[PDB]
């Protein structure tokens, strides 16, 4: 309970206020110390304040030499614990630097930094105790589940497993999440266990997972954490994953043995075929890409197509050429479709078409281009999965209660990235066309970020800037911050930050927030797994540091 | 078995707790001295952590002037060692700096850097055994309160060494490797030429052979240097070390020179080289694959201009169209044949 | 697949090997790449890459990008740069290794002599 060393200086030190604590012989030999990043409390006038250690540092105390008293005390031989009492007790101080965050005031508000800077003679520094330390824990600048505890680094008395952070999970749902870290130090955990208390908390809100690693749906081979099908499983929620996959009969042999006979009951396996009779721009830039693949130098008829496809678009001479063109390729249309040089799909009228028959006259020609197309093409609406999937997470009939597709990016090979594209950008275009009447209200988890929000003019750039208005949420994981728009980085609501291996890296997170001060260095040298710093907006004082629950626990948890 | 020196000064620098160690007289003149990068152990608190000597200088201790000494005593032509060893107790001190890296904890985990600063009459430096040393080159970083997994066999890849310094070698202490690091992930040889990239490679590709038999590799020899030693060097390649392990039929050689390979491999694997390389051949008959042609000579060089012809453009998509007409195929088969390239014994067209 | 003068190919983003690089880990297949030039490599493929091993740069960019790309060799920069050393290796290999170690690496001979025992 008493004070645990002595304040000899204050100042203010930039945007914070800051104070200097000694610690003496008599402290350092009954065994007082104080970790880096601890959090403890601060007395100064009547008023109570937070602070954190941030430094550590000697210091000589006084008139005195210690490196010569030391040197001497080695050379005669002396121990100075037995034969010297006092020469021990003129060198054995320690210094050490505390930030004042802010204070707990009235009814669980805090007040953040201060104006008012405290005389040396009055201040005092406490150790905080647990009940102190939760109360702490929940205060905010003015149901919910167990998240994790508090805990500093892997130092023994630095961990608090009754110090729990909860959180609503309403601070996801239309907000931005960003989750950095290193790969193999608990990405997948955490976002795991957002998606899981999601699902259980609004049973209304629908998810679009983009899996690139394959990890989402079950658990992988390498550990036994559970995957979201398992969970969703364990959960007892019923009749809410849709997973599109190009291996639907590899994907259901594993869903067999993993959640029994009854798998059914869980998940609808779809496949992921499209129709290029209604999207060619798809068919133009996977061939433009299948070739500078294969070598280089994509034609000047092609490239031609690949920026003017869409002025084609409204001169049916030209779009003709682009019709027979995927028609001679190969690939069967839908009956009833036809064009104005004819029945297409009527196997005569083809015939005389083609003997009736510019970029698009020499696109014609060179129908093969489009022959691996036939990989993933088939024809009709009920087929194309990219109007599934706009139903499934807009349909008019499907308002509400939810609905989480799962795409198997993988099993697409080099077009998943289009596809993606194509996906998001038909969202966002029936979200805004639905506004005024029902909210899009649904979240989007992307993977590998960095690809796809480097560039200002592209659609998952567009969606994290606007996407809040309509109802839309992201989560992202990159993995290099640095790598992420500083726009994107300050519009950010929730910061999810584990060990970095970059410098740059973590130097983007303190120009982008400030708070992101005082765990730079932490972040920088210590590989911790499991180890996350977080931080909420808008009503977060300070990043804590914190021992995420895992799966298993937060699913044995909500069954009771 | 005794402390190197004294610790003076501690301190945290950035991310990195750092501490002060001052070698006396007495350490200077028994011949103890610390390296660049070697790694010690510090003791404080009866806790043990790994340390590395990062910085060395010279500083004066107590109140001294050694640059006055020292000229005073070069000038009067003294000596100080054999003459005046008062004088030279008094200046024979030296500085280094060491970073605390982490620690060894439970059964072999990592607990990276610290939260906890030792006070200065506490810590203590001390030089690393050989089992020691042994026994932190097996840490891994792993989830706290968790068990080893162990098993797997490991193989020797080097041993330490600390540049080129009489004393900075340990033949005893080596790294071993798991083999399946290198499945599946990407491995980056960085380095100048001439500095043991070759050796590293096979050494790596050899530890892969021997204990994944079911993983294959693509080697893309662009300096012919893995298969056979090289008129320059005598380290065996490959085929010879699969040989020596007794590995048999797993080796594909595909080449454009097979009779020389084969007088190479019957002089350095003997008569019965047979089974332990297979060499193919890297031509092929362009009247079967005219594609193939076509690709070669739409693909080429293109000096200067970038433009394809168009008329290699046309055949490159249209010759799968043409092989269902005999009066189109004579063409490209005429075409080749004015090119120069010998057909079959027999080969009709119509 | 073992790949030589690897900057001559990795430097092309629309490239197959370039392609195979980033997205091969998801279908089974590794790649082991020699360059003596790290600046020419993608900083999205240094970065992405789990196992190490350096010798000898006489480039203060090399040795730049190599620092950028992975904090732990910031140790050993400065040896990197004026210690020409042959067989002498810094290893890494991610990502639970606590620090660089420099090696001298076993030859082949040594190799074989010991695994028939």
């Amino acid at each position: 309970e008493s004070p645990i060393g002595v304040v000899v200086s204050s100042r203010r030190n930039g945007p914070w206020a800051e104070l200097t604590l000694v610690l003496t012989p008599q402290e350092l030999d009954q065994g007082k110390r104080l970790l880096l990043g601890e959090l403890v409390r601060v007395s100064s006038g009547g008023k109570d304040y937070v602070g954190m250690v941030l430094d550590g540092y000697y210091e000589p105390v006084g008139r005195s030499d210690p490196t010569y008293t030391l040197a001497l005390a080695h050379i005669n031989q002396v121990d100075l614990e037995k034969e010297d009492p006092w020469a021990r007790k003129e060198v054995n101080f320690y210094h050490h630097r505390i930030v004042l965050l802010g204070r707990v005031v009235q009814g669980g508000l805090f007040a953040p930094s201060t104006r008012l800077l405290p005389p040396v003679v009055e201040a005092r520094v406490y150790r905080m105790t647990e009940e102190e330390l939760q109360r702490l824990l929940a205060a905010e600048v003015r149901r919910r589940y167990a998240f994790g505890h508090l805990a500093y680094g892997l130092e023994e008395g630095g961990e608090y497993p009754e110090v729990v952070k909860e959180v609503d999970p309403a601070l996801f749902v239309g907000r931005r999440t960003a989750n950095f870290g290193k790969t193999g130090f608990g990405k997948s955990n955490e976002n795991k266990v957002i998606l899981t208390l999601l699902a259980h908390a609004f049973p209304r809100v629908g998810m679009l997972i983009l899996d690139q690693n394959a990890e989402y749906l079950l658990q992988t081979e390498a550990t036994t954490s559970p995957g979201l099908a398992q969970a969703f499983k364990a959960l007892g929620i019923r009749g809410r994953i849709r997973f599109y996959t190009a291996r639907e009969e590899a994907w259901a042999r594993r869903l067999k043995e993993h959640l029994g006979t009854e798998w059914r009951e869980y998940v609808e396996v779809l496949p992921l075929k499209v129709d290029f009779y209604h999207f060619p721009e798809l068919a133009v830039a996977l061939a433009y890409q299948r070739r500078r693949l294969q070598g280089a130098e994509p034609p000047q008829y092609l490239e031609n197509a690949f920026y003017n496809l869409e002025d084609w678009k409204h001169i049916p001479d030209r779009m003709a050429y682009v019709y027979g063109a995927l028609r001679k390729a190969g690939l069967t249309p839908r009956k009833g479709l036809k064009i104005k040089y004819y029945d297409i799909s009527e196997e005569k009228s083809w015939g005389n078409l083609q003997e009736a028959m510019g970029g698009a006259r020499e696109l014609y020609s060179r129908a093969k281009v489009f022959s691996f197309l036939r990989a993933f093409h088939a024809p009709g609406k009920e087929a194309n999965f990219l109007e599934t999937i706009k139903e499934d997470l807009l349909g008019e009939k499907t308002e509400g209660e939810g609905k989480v597709v799962i795409l198997d990016l993988p099993s697409l090979g080099e077009a998943a990235d289009f596809f993606t594209l194509r996906l998001m950008d038909l969202l966002f275009d029936r979200a805004v066309e639905l506004y005024g009447k029902r909210q899009a209200n649904f979240l989007v988890v992307l993977e590998e970020a960095h690809n796809f929000l480097e560039d200002k003019a592209g659609i998952f750039y567009r969606v994290a800037k606007e996407g809040r208005k309509y109802g839309i949420g992201m989560l992202y994981s990159t993995q290099s911050p640095a790598s992420i728009p500083m726009e994107i980085l300050s519009q950010t609501e929730n910061f999810l930050v584990k060990h970095l291996s970059s410098e740059e890296d973590v130097k983007v997170l303190k120009r982008a927030k400030a708070p992101f001060a005082f765990v730079a260095d932490f972040l920088l040298s210590e590989p911790i797994i499991g180890y996350s710093y977080v931080y909420f907006e808008p009503y977060q004082p300070f990043v804590v540091p914190l021992r995420v629950k895992l799966l298993e626990h937060v699913l044995k948890s909500l069954d009771s | 078995e005794s402390p190197i020196g004294v610790v003076v000064s501690s301190r945290r620098n950035g991310p990195w707790a750092e501490l002060t160690l001052v070698l006396t007289p007495q350490e200077l003149d028994q011949g103890k001295r610390l390296l660049l990068g070697e790694l010690v152990r510090v003791s404080s608190g009866g806790k043990d952590y790994v340390g590395m000597v990062l910085d060395g200088y010279y500083e004066p201790v107590g109140r001294s002037d050694p640059t006055y000494t020292l000229a005073l005593a070069h000038i009067n032509q003294v000596d100080l060692e054999k003459e005046d060893p008062w004088a030279r107790k008094e200046v024979n001190f030296y500085h280094h700096r060491i970073v605390l890296l982490g620690r060894v904890v439970q059964g072999g985990l990592f607990a990276p850097s610290t939260r906890l600063l030792p006070p200065v009459v506490e810590a203590r430096v001390y030089r690393m055994t050989e089992e020691e040393l042994q026994r932190l080159l097996a840490a891994e970083v792993r989830t706290s309160g968790s068990v080893k997994a162990e098993g797997k066999r490991r193989y020797a890849f080097g041993h330490l060494a600390y540049g080129l310094e009489e004393g900075g070698e340990y033949p005893e202490v080596v790294k071993e490797v798991d083999p399946a690091l290198f499945v599946g992930r990407r491995t980056a040889n960085f380095g100048k030429t001439g500095f043991g990239k070759s050796n590293e490679n096979k050494v790596i590709l050899t530890l892969l052979a021997h204990a994944f038999p079911r993983v294959g590799m693509l080697i893309l020899d662009q300096n012919a240097e893995y298969l056979l030693q090289t008129e320059a060097t005598t380290s065996p390649g490959l085929a010879q070390a699969f040989k020596a392990l007794g590995i048999r039929g797993r080796i594909r050689f595909y080449t454009a020179r097979e009779e020389a390979w084969a007088r190479r491999l019957k002089e350095h694997l003997g008569t019965e080289w047979r089974e332990y390389v297979e060499v193919l051949p890297l031509k092929v008959d362009f009247y079967h694959f005219p594609e193939l042609a076509v690709a070669l000579a739409y693909q080429r060089r293109r000096l200067q201009g970038a433009e394809p012809p168009q008329y290699l453009e046309n055949a490159f998509y249209n010759l799968e169209d043409w092989k269902h007409i005999p009066d189109r195929m004579a063409y490209v088969y005429g075409a080749l044949r004015k090119a120069g390239l010998t057909p079959r014994k027999g080969l009709k067209i119509k």
